[PDB]
């Protein structure tokens, strides 16, 4: 990219998020986050990092949204809570009117080129939707469908995702759009999503079948303490068998470690995370 | 001039969802209300689970400070399980968590706060902004701020590599569990941690600490506002031996000009002005309850109102530095003399008024970052490559435990009660809960609400100092509400 190249507008809305999906993106090695922001996208609204604030920030987003109707990308971090008329997530106030996450997704969702549901919360509901919750935390695709909003959704799950999955999905989409235009390009993206809406380049391979400890699993050699790095981690709770992600290759944080080497996989990219992956520390 | 009432929602360049509403009269804030507008309910989500799951689930309170929640949770679980963490595991935990102090403070100053004082480049997300943003730096010093913001993006990423070396990944570590740390440090990985640490040290010493004092010297008026109650809490953090009695930050309370001991039984959480059922007001965390009431009249936040023996206290780097009164960094001593005419040797030599101020909180955070370098260096000398870091304790049928630590933003505790081998109750009292809470049942304001009183608003169309004050506290509303 270049400082003077074409960069599409992006709005990043946080619902019931922890900001970990934003932070993981800040960890991108290549391109660096500075290069993403200055050379790849135009991040017009993001509550954690943007200069302006309050109603002025909301109105800026609304002005860009009008100028780029049908053409902006909407990132969602966190789930969308529907209980109590949306009151469990208020994201702003303008014109003396509070704006819930429900309101915001009904406003901007219909007018986005595509919605990127970043993280397991946005993609699938995640921890806010897990047993014992009471906010009506809802995944992006379900919320949009329930409200008759047909805008395409791409899921980029993980808790958090790896930055390369986020940036890489953006790059996949922008390449398809460069070759085919917006509608043709998004059709090419949809062709490479799995049944859970995830791009098969990053999510098309199973952890366990590619794991360096697979021989130990097959031999029945299981570590009995976390610090035994020779044996398989299955008896300690590893969910690699049930998990579709490329962590075994890509690893984490500049390649310095990954969950299975360090401890166990908890299945964080899967639609049933956390409840279907729990308990974490026994098979 | 008369009254103007100003609402800011969202307050940006913080973590999470915050509305601030201030009443301005004659150019000064005279009242304030803070609203945490997003709730998830971790304390109810956790019930019924295998207690060991907590040290993963709780991290999702916050992707900025997950290591703090991991730490509080594993300490609570260690106590409840009777797990005796090996010495080398204690040190490994300190290396995992300490690296995120560096990350979080650097993120806060540069990526959240610095735009309060520095004009970024002419493209989103650095524009548009207030037309009169009160950006006072020379072209050269402004450019240094921008250049350092950009460099800090790489430095904070390197800090997360440090976390992940023994923590597995970050955000959301895998490497802390009940019983210790899941990965023994190897000699080779300790070399890799130290090499990254050297780069972070050089940035902190040469760029970050100097820039905070230098920018502060162009905003000397910002040491004269934001005092609030001038009352602080520290609960202790980073154990230095296996006794549980010695910590890098030792506990204490400071209020009404007096140092006092910290007794956790004096914590109560009030809810009159919070969206929780009225019959849950006033509970200590060992008996805490979380019953949302989003339609309750008069309430304005999902943050509970914690009070310490009735006192409204603040937490964070200023609180810890004030309570513990360490020596100032060499470069801080020098720049205080050169740029401010102040001769100081220890933190309290700044005086109460300047320490408990908008800019004083930024200075305290920079000084604390420097202080953490020495702690991490010590742990790198103390750790033993190859020595076991974990025990594997059986889950108890019935137990309770509390973990106390200091997150980057301030005091954090987790309490767990286990019954029938499952979580019966789990209560969290977090840092930004202490800072960003609403009024208590007697109408006494939270710490940031009170610190807003007196903030200057000489231009109601560009009321920049309201959120500047808020950002000095490094709010994290995901943490505050959970
Ligand atoms: S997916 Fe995980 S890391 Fe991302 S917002 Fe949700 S809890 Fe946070
Ligand atoms: S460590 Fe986990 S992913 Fe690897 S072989 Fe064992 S069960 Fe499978
Ligand atoms: S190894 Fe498992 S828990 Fe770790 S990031 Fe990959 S999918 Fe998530
Ligand atoms: N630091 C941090 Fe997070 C907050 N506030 C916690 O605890
Ligand atoms: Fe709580
Ligand atoms: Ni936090
Ligand atoms: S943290």
């Amino acid at each position: 990219g270049t400082l003077t190249g074409e960069r599409p507008p992006v709005f990043w809305l946080q619902g019931q998020g922890c900001t970990g999906c934003s932070v993981t993106l800040l960890n991108s090695v290549h391109p660096s986050i500075a290069d993403v922001l200055l050379k790849v996208i135009s991040l017009e609204f993001h509550p954690t990092v943007m200069a302006w604030e309050g109603e002025h920030a909301i109105e800026h987003m609304r002005k860009v949204a009008e100028k780029f109707k049908g053409k902006f990308f909407l990132v969602i971090e966190g789930s969308v809570p529907v209980e109590a008329d949306g009151k469990y997530c208020i994201i702003g106030e303008a014109n003396h009117h509070e704006i819930s996450m429900v309101d915001a997704l009904k406003e901007f969702g219909p007018n986005a080129a595509a919605v990127l549901a970043v993280g397991t919360c946005a993609a699938y509901g995640g921890i806010p939707a897990a047993e014992g919750s009471e906010t009506g935390a809802t995944a992006v695709s379900k919320f949009l469908g329930d409200n008759g909003i047909k805008t395409p959704v791409v899921n980029i799950p993980g808790c958090p995702p790896h930055p390369d999955w986020i940036v890489g999905t953006v790059v996949l989409a922008l390449d398809a759009i460069k070759k085919n235009g917006l509608e043709g390009g998004l059709a090419e993206v949809v062709k490479v999503l799995d049944s859970d809406g995830r791009p098969t380049p990053f999510f098309g391979r199973n952890i366990h079948e590619n794991c360096p400890y697979l021989d130990k699993y097959d031999e029945g050699v299981m570590s009995a303490t976390f610090t035994d790095k020779v044996g398989c981690r299955y008896d300690l709770g590893c969910k690699g068998p049930m998990t579709m992600a490329d962590c075994f290759e890509r690893k984490w944080n500049g390649g310095v470690n990954w969950c299975v080497q360090n401890a166990v996989c908890i299945g964080c990219v899967e639609p049933d995370f956390p409840d279907g992956k729990s308990p974490f520390y026994q098979a | 001039t008369g009254r103007t009432t100003i609402a800011i929602d969202p307050v940006t360049r913080i973590e999470g969802h915050l509305k601030a509403e201030v009443v301005v009269e004659n150019g000064k804030v005279v009242d304030a209300r803070l609203s945490g507008g997003m709730y998830r309910g971790f304390e109810t989500i956790l019930r019924g689970r295998d207690p060991r799951d907590a040290s993963q689930i709780v991290q999702r309170i916050c992707g900025v400070c997950p290591t703090a929640h991991s730490t509080a949770s594993v300490l609570a679980l260690d106590e409840a399980f009777g797990a005796k963490v090996p010495n080398n595991g204690r040190i490994t935990r300190n290396l995992i968590f300490g690296a995120n102090y560096l990350q979080s403070h650097i993120l806060h100053f540069y990526h959240l706060s610095a735009q309060d004082f520095v004009q970024g480049p002419d493209t989103a997300p650095f524009v548009p902004r207030f037309p009169k943003s009160d950006l006072r730096l020379s072209k050269e010093l402004n450019k240094a701020g921008v250049d350092q913001y950009i460099e800090a993006l790489e430095v904070r990423r390197i800090c997360h590599e440090m976390v992940a070396l023994f923590g597995g990944r970050m955000p959301h570590v895998q490497g802390q569990v009940v019983g210790g740390a899941t990965e023994i440090p190897t000699k080779e990985k300790l070399v890799e941690y130290a090499a990254r640490f050297k780069k972070v040290r050089d940035f902190v010493e040469q760029k970050y600490v100097p820039v905070v004092y230098t920018i502060g010297s162009k905003y000397k008026d910002m040491f004269k506002v934001g005092q609030g109650f001038k009352a602080a809490l520290c609960v202790g953090a980073f154990p230095l031996d296996n006794s549980g009695k010695k910590h890098l930050f030792m506990p204490g309370v400071y209020a009404k000009g007096k140092d006092m001991p910290f007794d956790p039984s004096k914590i109560k959480e009030y809810v009159k002005y919070s969206w929780f059922a009225e019959e849950t007001t006033g509970l200590n965390y060992k008996e805490g309850k979380t019953i949302p009431a989003p339609d309750k009249a008069g309430a304005y936040s999902f943050v509970k109102a914690p009070r310490y023996d009735g006192l409204s206290l603040e937490v964070g780097p200023l609180a810890r530095m004030w309570v513990n009164n360490p020596e100032l960094s060499p470069v801080g001593k020098k720049l205080l003399k050169d740029l401010f005419g102040i001769s100081a040797k220890k933190f309290r030599d700044l005086g109460e008024e300047a320490a408990f101020s908008l800019m004083g909180r930024h200075v305290a955070r920079a000084e604390e970052t420097y202080y953490m370098l020495g702690a991490i260096e010590g742990w790198l000398k103390e750790i033993k490559a190859g020595e076991d870091t974990v025990v594997m304790p059986a889950v108890p049928a019935s137990a309770e435990g509390t973990g106390f630590t200091e997150a980057p933003r301030g005091s954090l505790l987790h309490y767990v009660k286990v019954k029938d081998s499952k979580i019966d109750n789990y209560q969290i009292v977090s840092a930004s809960l202490w800072n960003c809470n609403p009024r208590d049942d007697m109408g006494q304001r939270g710490a940031v609400e009170e610190a807003l009183i007196g903030i200057p608003v000489d231009d109601i169309q560009n009321p920049v100092n309201v959120a500047r004050l808020i950002r000095a506290f490094d709010p994290x509303l995901g943490c505050a509400v959970h």
